[PDB]
RNA sequence: ACCGGAGAGGGAACCCACU
């Protein structure tokens, strides 16, 4: 439901609901990356 | 053609021996009676094989000569190859 | 030239061309004329002094560049027009003295002859000692070694972008790699090849690689694609990214759907693999219809990070860039820098793999059947002078035309350092023990790891999809597609005579079909 | 040749001469598609070329 | 005003001209990219000669 | 299945194989069945069509099949032949002077799916039993096969003088009752040519043997690779430095020669050949010299090669290269042509720009007098590029001619 | 099945530890998409934990 | 003429000395997508249901 | 492409520094498709007034 | 994909056999040994091991496909003396002889940390 | 018919390194033994990663993988663990795994190096290798961070041998040699005269090789194991020998209950 | 991009000795002297760090993705 | 039966590359 965001430019996470325009809420920049997911990952060292 | 008119090779080719063999095991996988007693084998394949070995293929081959004629050769008749 | 040679009016580019039996004299001052600079010589020297190379040394300071050095009138632009007028010379010392006279008459000289290369061409060590269809396979296979292509890739959201783990610039190395930076962004390790004939599992133009160096990280690489998806496009249907439900959208696969978030895309970092959604995708069906992008099939790998943005139109724009290592496996394909390509045949472990007097197992192993015809003297003067740079702590030079350093004089530096002169050691088998009878050619060269997987080349069929005009499987492995029984495999066939099989493969393998036909008219009923 | 000695002469010149490019480089071509070929290509009584 | 007109990276008036290796680095560039080639739809084209 | 490499050229392309199931994810085949589909690993890919039918799969299998494809119609030969690691070391087993101990002799019979179980007796008893390599190949040859051929190597006087039957070089192959007696094995027996060891022993006994022959051949063969081996080294391509003498004389008259006839035709005192004008028939005495310096430097290469070399060890047995690769390595690259004549006059009047106006000499027309090893120096280089740019067009241009 | 699309753990085995996703599953059998590897490999449901 | 067909793989291919010239191997991927038709009978029946 | 004159696909000597004599595509581009030189650089034109 | 799991080289599946005996029909006192999950390093001592037997005819060890994880092991012997006996006399000699070396080195260990 | 009787002496002990010779062997025990010495001496090494949180520029798997090549001090402990697949536990126990922690942030301008210090081990006695180096040298870089970077991971570590895979491999080099004179000619020299000297070569200057010897038989086999720092050298070799013992063992107890069922 | 853990063909631990490495050769100390003050004898290992190039040091140099 | 496991997923053009 939250799925915080992050700035590009300022590295701020930011609230965003869906159907949002894609800004930031300071420095007005347009590009986000999502998160790091919180789902349990396992690597084998190979 | 007459049995006495046989002018074709009395050797089963290499077509007819592949061809045969491909639709008698083809009838022995659609459950066809077996012509020669396996021992135990489960193989189509094989089993045309040995039936082709022993003389025992229940089919005989039509050989259309170029004038438009033909030659019934029964495969127990003609000389294998192998 | 006066004027050329002090940019006083002519600027350098211009050329003047004299033809001299045939009395035109042409000025050409215009653009796309290709030329390469090169050095002046009066009566029989060099405008080119100590105080030049003295003064252009403590660059950064003085700031004497190239653009003075022209300005000094040492250095002058030759295109070809008047590279026909000119005599030059290859290198100042070897022609430009008292002999049995040749010329004695030049007017330019070369720079250095390795700069007539290019630039995939100038990362060959030796390449004069190479057949030179061998420097034109390398110099194109170049262009596919994988390495760190470029320093900010993980900024760049970039569709095949394909980088290795442990770059390493070669152990041997030309004097023109350091303007190429190709030892700042290198594509390859310095590996210890051993060009023998092991099991047999190399014969053909194949290779062995060790088992246990590619656990430890040898060539292994990490594979980028990136998928692109933009929302929108018509009056009531809307794209939108969401989760898919089911009661709702009518069209789904039986892909699982949990992976996504429920703004419609997955978080990076989440394990995924053939047919997992990644972006979902649906339209408004005038309940709704789904046009997720689903994962290319037979991919297996982990989601790097996801971008939201918004496009030129304003649109909700998303790209999400996959993680996926390839570790490597036999077919995959290598290749060393002298046009020497192979796939791996096998990979032993270190206690299958032969080894010398001390621990060193090569980790790869090559047929030398692949030497005496691609006469490829280039690779084994690198394996040798690369053992010889190990061991001396130097960095190899391998300029083409240096003439400072040939076979005997690497072979006597080699034997000071406790090996055989020639660069042969005796290896023992791996399996039995037993030293093998011939000596082993081993030492380190550096190959390649080209971008051509065969985890991306590997694909089946079993009644897949089907075309749209004419119902034959279609083309292409992300389709899903079927291999091309083409005309020539048809006479092939033919040629075999087997009718049955030909009949199977173009019929009841492509398109089977049924049709009605009149008796009396052939039309189709 | 087809002008000159006819249709049979032409078969046999044709064959030599496209033995001539075959057996030049050193290998073999069995007589068999050789002949197959200048049969095939003068079987109608003029020079049938393949095209 | 008549359009805009693509431009080429690296150039005299690219925004990346004469740019120090500190500046690229936060603008997110590689000091070692050459340059040389246009960004349209977000994709590198390069002109062959 | 059936199995073919894309480029289908002739029957021997498309062969039917029986499928084994193996672990990675990628097609392997014997390395004889490489030379039918002209394969060569580098980044091959071929593409398997499983018939479906049990009809068409039994008539792939009787007509289609690997072993039943090993001699062509096209030249009445075999098409498959012991190639690429396992020619080289039968070479180098099948010689006089192998001899095998006890337990390499039982490590390499365990590798024969042909054999009997039963140990010959060895040729030597005492002081200490050894096997020799010809009496392992007895057993690895099938049935009762008689032929007799001639090794690379096998000088011409051999067979007019005396030890015609009794051979010092150990040539001259000679197989009775399926047994090798005597001979080396090269490319001339166990290859594709015609009347070779595999084609008699398909012609006596079945495909399906001749299969079993070429399978025990590479098996115990590259499993006694694992004890001889077989390398290539820089070591390899150096000369006595005797021979580097005498090659650097031989070009140093070679050129003085072209430069006297070069000062012939100056002075016009050179005669036109008849049924020639006078600029070919100087092209033609400058590439007499220059073919006969390169032949005599060549020679001179493979009279200086040692009996322990891996070049000479490839080329006798026919499994890679040819004698002139040696030469172009050691002694001479040669003289690059470009449309069979010498380099042409790019420039005004000149090759390039490093010589002089109207220099016919060998360095000034692609005479390359460096060999791989001594490297070569620019001029030299680009005109090898030049040259071998010409064949590698020639490469592509011929296949869009050829598949018409 | 109710184990499609669950991150799983095979507790038992020589894959003991591994964490991955159920693409499909049975009464017996189920199908294990595994994280670590570039491998999707089918296991006991005896042998899954779920998370 | 020529046309796509079904029940095809195709991969790269490398050497292999340890099988004949028969023989020809290829990935548990491939060999489990691509299928034959195998018609029942009391022979293989049994063979058949386990599979 | 795919023509049968080879000529302009052939190496030319005045191809001397200025462009790649190795460095070339071994598919139906071979001669036609050529890199450039390490220090060759094209003129980019002037007014010869 | 199709790359085999690291375990496989040495883990026996559910219902294999680490040991499969198979007597061999073409000459007498002979018999084949297939070792499951084990490779050269056991196969060479053992073969080395079988060849010091006065009473072995024959003795070979070969891996049929390194793909696979197999080795077969092959042994004649004198009549009167069986391959067996004697494959478990070799095994059982190997084992006395890992055991006297490890002794003969913590010795060497134990008087080299100062002797 | 019996087994031969082999003798060891040392020839150089150390912490790195053990060197030693073999007498009155066979080629084929020898080559075993150094085989062994690489694939089945097991050691403790990192299997299971699981990262937390990785703002590095280094991604999961590069890094699980430096991880797992980090070796591990296990000298003891390996004889009393099990194999996570033998062991009848869940996922993870400390009877069959070590845990490790790693967590670490960047804070302050200057690069913060990540090393092998920073795993924190759940066993005191089961760490890297960075126990005791006195009698400055540095520690495993695993990678370097930028301010405000971080990365937080756990993980476990797994008993292995080197036939799994190399992070298991407890030896570095192991130099193996026989007849380092060509007395036996095993190999062939075609010139000797170019061949250095081995180090275990007993001959003057004026002789290049032994002469040969049509009775000799390979013995006195030259080991130099060199060890990567997780066991001992000294107890690598032992614990090869114990393992070689077990499987011979192991292999003789199935023959002996094959035959007696075939009986 | 940065110094692997172990020799891809000894083994040896090389993770550790790229550090000291590039102190040593702030220093008088040439190559052929730091490879060997750090005890690397087979050239195997020596090429570890001879031919490695430490593109961490370049990565680094950008902003990271969050703060 | 509560949906029925729905998978078929345009095409043309050009470019690069592989054998």
């Amino acid at each position: 439901q939250p799925m915080i965001y992050i700035c590009g430019e300022c590295h701020t996470e930011n609230e965003i609901k869906s159907r949002d325009p894609i800004r930031c809420r300071e420095c007005g920049y347009r590009i986000m990356y999502k998160k790091r997911t919180k789902r349990l990952v396992v690597f084998d060292a190979r | 053609q007459a049995n006495q008119k046989r002018i074709t090779t009395p050797y089963m080719t290499k077509y007819e021996r592949a061809r045969v063999l491909g639709t008698r095991a083809l009838q022995i996988a659609m459950c066809a009676p077996v012509m020669v007693e396996l021992e135990g084998e489960t193989d189509p394949l094989l089993i045309a094989m040995k039936e082709l070995k022993a003389r025992k293929i229940p089919i005989i081959i039509r050989r259309y000569l170029p004038d438009g004629s033909y030659e019934d050769w029964g495969v127990d008749e003609l000389i294998i190859s192998d | 030239r006066k004027l050329r040679r002090q940019m006083d009016i002519i600027v350098s580019e211009v050329s003047m061309i004299r033809d001299i039996r045939e009395r035109e004299i042409r000025i050409y001052t215009d653009a796309g004329r290709i030329c390469r600079p090169l050095l002046i010589v009066e009566k029989q020297k060099l405008l080119l002094k100590k105080r030049h190379i003295d003064q252009l040394k403590e660059r950064e300071y003085n700031n004497y560049s190239w653009q003075d050095l022209v300005a000094s009138g040492v250095v002058e632009y030759i295109d070809t027009l008047e590279e026909e007028t000119v005599m030059l010379a290859m290198t100042p010392d070897d022609l430009q003295e008292k002999e049995v006279a040749y010329c004695s008459t030049y007017t330019h000289c070369e720079i250095h002859p390795s700069m007539i290369l290019g630039v995939c061409a100038s990362i060959i060590p030796f390449p004069d000692h190479n057949q030179s269809p061998r420097n034109t396979y390398q110099s194109a296979m170049g262009k596919q070694a994988m390495g760190v292509y470029i320093t900010n890739f993980h900024v760049r959201m970039d569709t095949l972008a394909h980088v290795l783990y442990y770059p390493q610039k070669p152990l041997v190395t030309t004097r023109s790699m350091e303007y190429l930076r190709f030892r700042e962004l290198p594509a390859g390790i310095n590996s210890i090849v051993a060009i023998a004939s092991y099991t047999g599992y190399n014969q053909e133009d194949s290779v062995i690689m060790n088992r246990s160096a590619v656990d430890r990280g040898f060539f292994r690489s990490v594979f980028y694609r990136s998928y692109k998806e933009q929302e929108s496009k018509g009056f009531d249907q809307e794209e939108v990214f969401e989760k898919p439900t089911r009661e709702t959208c009518q069209g789904m696969r039986h892909a699982i759907y949990d992976k996504l978030d429920d703004d419609g895309l997955i978080a990076p970092g989440v394990r995924v693999s053939g047919d997992d959604v990644i972006i979902g995708k649906t339209v408004t069906l005038p309940t709704k219809r789904d046009c997720s992008t689903f994962l290319r099939t037979s991919e297996t790998g982990i989601v790097d990070q996801v971008m939201v943005t918004l496009n030129q139109e304003g649109y909700k724009f998303c790209k999400i860039r996959v993680r996926s290592v390839r570790i490597p496996q036999i077919g995959d394909k290598f290749a060393s820098r002298h046009g020497q390509k192979g796939t791996c045949g096998i990979q032993y472990r270190q206690e299958d793999m032969p080894f010398t007097c001390e621990g060193i197992t090569p980790d790869i192993i090559i047929n030398p059947h692949a030497i005496p015809s691609r006469m490829t003297i280039g690779h084994l003067i690198e394996c040798l002078q690369g053992k010889v740079s190990a061991n001396k702590g130097e960095i190899g030079d391998a300029t083409p035309f240096n003439d400072a350093v040939n076979v005997q004089k690497i072979s006597n530096l080699l034997s000071d350092y406790g090996y055989h002169l020639r660069g042969n050691e005796v290896l023992y088998n791996g399996f039995t023990g037993r030293k093998i009878t011939s000596q082993i050619f081993i030492g380190p060269t550096y190959y390649q790891r080209l971008k051509h997987m065969v985890d991306d080349k590997i694909h089946s069929r079993a009644r897949g999809p089907i075309q749209i005009l004419n119902r034959q499987p279609m083309e292409g492995r992300s389709r899903d597609g079927g291999l091309r029984f083409g005309e020539m495999e048809r006479d092939c066939q033919i040629a075999h005579g087997a009718a049955q099989f030909l009949r199977e493969r173009l019929f009841e393998a492509s398109d089977p079909y049924q049709v009605h036909v009149c008796n009396l008219c052939g039309i189709m009923a | 040749i087809f002008t000159v000695l006819g249709i049979e002469a032409v078969r046999k010149a044709l064959e030599r001469e496209l033995y001539h490019v075959i057996s030049f480089d050193g290998s073999y071509v069995n007589y068999r598609h050789l002949a197959l070929l200048c049969d095939t290509m003068t079987c109608r009584g003029h020079l049938m070329a393949i095209t | 005003f008549i359009g805009k007109i693509p431009i080429m990276l690296r150039s005299t008036y690219c925004l990346l001209n004469g740019l120090t290796d500190r500046d690229l680095c936060e603008l997110n560039e590689c000091p070692l990219d050459p340059g040389g080639y246009f960004i349209i739809n977000g994709s590198e084209k390069v002109l062959i000669a | 299945v059936i199995f073919n490499r894309q480029p289908t050229l002739h029957k021997m392309s498309m062969m039917g194989h029986r499928v084994r199931i193996l672990p990675w994810s990628t097609f392997r085949l014997n390395l004889s069945v490489t030379t039918p589909y002209n394969a060569d690993f580098d980044g091959d890919e071929m593409n398997l069509h499983l018939p479906q039918s049990l009809e068409t799969r039994a008539e792939i299998q009787e007509l289609a099949m690997v072993p039943r494809m090993i001699v062509t119609p096209q030249s009445n030969r075999p098409v498959m032949g012991i190639v690429q690691d396992t020619l080289t070391a039968v070479r180098k087993f099948t010689k006089r002077d192998v001899f095998l101990e006890r337990g390499e002799v039982m490590n390499l019979l365990m590798f024969l799916s042909t054999w009997d179980g039963k140990v010959p007796q060895p040729a030597i008893l005492k002081p200490r039993p050894l096997w020799t390599g010809k009496q392992i190949f007895s057993l690895i040859i099938p049935g009762h096969i008689n032929c007799i051929r001639t090794h690379s190597t096998h000088p011409d006087d051999e067979d007019s003088g005396p030890y015609k039957h009794i051979s010092p070089g150990d040539t001259k192959v000679v197989v009775e009752n399926g047994e090798l007696i005597m001979g080396i094995l090269c490319k001339k027996s166990l290859g594709t040519s015609a009347g070779s060891l595999v084609h008699i022993s398909y012609l006596e006994m079945g495909h399906d043997i001749t299969r079993l022959f070429y399978s025990n051949i590479q098996t115990v063969i590259n499993n006694w690779l694992l004890i001889e081996g077989h390398t290539i080294g820089i070591g390899d391509s150096i000369a006595d430095s005797k021979t580097y003498q005498d090659i650097q004389n031989t070009i140093k008259k070679a050129k003085q020669d072209v430069i006297e006839v070069i000062e012939k035709a100056h002075n016009n005192e050179l005669e036109p050949t008849p049924g020639n004008t006078l600029r070919q028939t100087f092209e033609n005495q400058v590439n007499r010299i220059l073919n006969d310096a390169r032949d005599k430097t060549g020679s001179s290469a493979q009279k200086s090669l040692s009996e322990y070399n891996n070049f000479k060890s490839m080329v006798v047995s026919g499994a890679k290269g040819s004698k002139i690769n040696i030469s172009q390595v050691i002694a001479v690259v040669g003289q690059q042509n470009v449309e069979g004549k010498r380099i042409p006059f790019g420039f005004k009047h000149r090759t390039l720009p490093h010589f002089i106006k109207d220099d016919y000499g060998p360095e000034s027309r692609g005479f390359v007098e460096n060999s791989y090893l001594a490297g070569l120096t620019p001029t030299e280089f680009f005109f090898h590029a030049m040259g071998g740019r010409e064949g590698l067009i020639d490469t592509a241009v011929k296949t869009a001619e050829t598949g018409y | 099945n109710e184990l499609i699309g669950q991150t799983v753990r095979i507790s038992q085995g020589p894959y003991k530890g591994y964490i991955g996703v159920v693409k499909d599953a049975t009464e017996s059998t189920a199908r294990v998409e595994l994280h670590s590897t570039c491998q999707t490999i089918s296991v006991d449901r005896q042998r899954l934990t779920t998370v | 003429m020529g046309k796509r067909v079904d029940f095809s793989a195709r991969t790269v291919i490398t050497p292999d000395p340890n099988l004949s010239i028969d023989q020809v191997g290829v990935p548990r991927s491939i060999a489990a997508n691509m299928t034959f038709a195998e018609i029942v009978t009391p022979f293989n029946i049994d063979r058949l249901q386990e599979l | 492409r795919d023509g049968k004159l080879a000529k302009p696909r052939q190496l030319h000597n005045t191809l001397w520094g200025m462009v790649c004599p190795a460095e070339t595509p071994e598919g139906h581009a071979v001669g036609l498709v050529k890199n450039l030189a390490l220090m060759a650089y094209i003129s980019v034109g002037s007014q010869p007034s | 994909m199709n790359a085999p799991p690291a375990f496989e080289s040495f883990l026996l599946f559910e219902g294999e056999k680490k040991i499969t005996i198979n007597k061999d029909t073409k000459v007498p006192n002979a018999c084949l040994f297939t070792i499951n999950k084990e490779d050269h390093t056991l196969g060479n001592i053992i073969k080395s091991q079988l060849l010091k037997d006065p009473q072995v005819l024959f003795a070979g060890y070969k891996v049929p496909h390194p793909l696979e994880h197999k080795i077969i092991i092959r042994v004649q012997t004198t009549p009167d003396y069986s391959p067996q006996e004697a494959f478990t006399n070799a095994i059982t000699d190997l084992i006395s002889e890992l055991s006297l070396l490890e002794e003969r080195f913590r010795v060497a260990i134990k008087d080299k940390q100062e002797g | 018919p019996y087994a031969n009787q082999p003798t060891v002496r040392i020839t150089e002990l150390t912490d790195e390194n053990v060197k030693f010779i073999i007498e009155n062997t066979d080629l084929a025990v020898a080559n075993s033994i150094r085989r062994v010495f690489i694939a089945e001496v097991p050691i403790i090494a990192i299997d299971w990663v699981q990262i937390d949180a990785n703002s590095s520029v280094l991604h999961d798997e590069f890094i699980a993988h430096r991880l797992g090549l980090i070796p591990l001090t296990s000298d003891d402990i390996v004889d009393k663990l099990q194999y996570s697949r033998d062991c009848t536990c869940e996922e993870f126990c400390p009877e069959c795994s070590v845990e490790f922690t790693l967590d670490v942030r960047c804070n302050e301008d200057q690069t913060r190096h990540v090393t092998s210090r920073d795993l924190i081990s759940n066993s005191p006695r089961v760490i890297p290798v960075t126990s005791r180096n006195r009698d400055e040298q540095d520690d495993i870089l695993i990678v370097k961070l930028r301010k405000g970077q971080e990365l937080r991971l756990r993980a476990y570590a797994k008993k292995g041998f080197g036939k799994e895979h190399a992070k298991w491999n407890p030896t570095a080099g192991v130099a193996f040699e026989y007849d380092p004179d060509n007395a036996l000619r095993h190999t062939v020299y075609p010139k000797p005269e170019e061949w250095p000297k081995s180090e275990y070569s007993e001959l003057d200057e004026d002789e290049s090789q032994a002469p040969y010897d049509p009775n000799g038989k390979p013995e006195r086999f030259y080991y130099n194991v060199e060890s990567c720092g997780s066991l001992r050298p000294e107890t690598i070799v032992l614990s090869a020998l114990s393992g070689l013992k077990k499987k011979l063992s192991d292999l003789q107890t199935q023959l002996s209950h094959e035959i007696q069922s075939d009986v | 991009m940065i110094i692997p853990v172990r020799c891809f063909t000894c083994g040896k631990i090389v993770g550790n000795k790229w550090e000291a490495y590039l102190g040593l050769l702030q220093a008088e100390y040439t190559e052929g002297d730091a490879l060997d003050a750090l005890g690397l004898k087979r050239y195997c290992c020596r090429r570890m760090l001879l031919a490695h190039v430490d593109l961490i040091e370049k990565l680094l140099n950008y902003a990271p993705l969050e703060k």
